[PDB]
Parts: structure tokens; C-alpha cells; sequence
């Protein structure tokens, strides 16, 4: 996992370009990608 | 008294605009119709064509 960098993310399927940070936000135990208003990609939870 | 008259005025206006909130319509109306724009532009892209 890198961190503060621009890479591409393939997180099951997201597959999606973008520099990925650590978040504050808490996700329902289920729930994996997380999205804004605007319907687009805004967190993912690593898989491991 | 005109100098109690303006004081008291100026103090309703505050009292006003800070109870009722539809007061800022037309600030309010711009930015919701300007982010709504953008928000349509943006959902644009997912639709097939
Ligand atoms: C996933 O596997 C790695 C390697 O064994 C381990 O360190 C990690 O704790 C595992 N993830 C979880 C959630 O247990």
C-alpha cells in the first residue's frame, strides 16, 4: 500500500486513478466504497 | 427619537435575518442554482449518449 502518492487503484473493481490519503470516516462493517453527491468514488477500504 | 427610531430598526433587522431563514433568497437561489448546474454537468458523464 503507498500512501500520499498518485497511482491507479484497482480495489476489486474500482479501478480508478487517484492519490489515495488516510480518512477520519468510519464505514458500516459491510460497507466498502463510499461515494459524494455527485455519485463518484470519494473513499475504499483496503481489503486487508 | 430618530436616534432610538434608526437603533430600533437596525435591531429588528438583526432580530429578522436571524429568525427567519428563506430572508437570503436570492444569494441562496444563485449558489443552490449555480452547484445545481454543476452537479448536472457532472452526472452528464454518466449517461450513455
Ligand atoms: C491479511 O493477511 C496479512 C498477512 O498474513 C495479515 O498481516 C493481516 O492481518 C490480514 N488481515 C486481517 C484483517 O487479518
Amino acid at each position: 500500500l503507498v500512501k500520499n502518492k498518485c497511482v491507479n487503484f484497482n480495489f476489486n473493481g474500482l479501478t480508478g486513478t487517484g492519490v489515495l490519503t488516510e480518512s477520519n470516516k468510519k464505514f458500516l462493517p459491510f460497507q466498502q466504497f463510499g461515494r459524494d453527491i455527485a455519485d463518484t468514488t470519494d473513499a475504499v477500504r483496503d481489503p486487508q | 427619537l430618530i436616534a432610538n427610531q434608526f437603533n430600533s430598526a437596525i435591531g429588528k433587522i438583526q432580530d429578522s435575518l436571524s429568525s427567519t431563514p428563506s430572508a437570503l433568497g436570492k444569494l441562496q437561489d444563485v449558489v443552490n442554482q449555480n452547484a445545481q448546474a454543476l452537479n448536472t454537468l457532472v452526472k452528464q458523464l454518466s449517461s450513455n449518449f
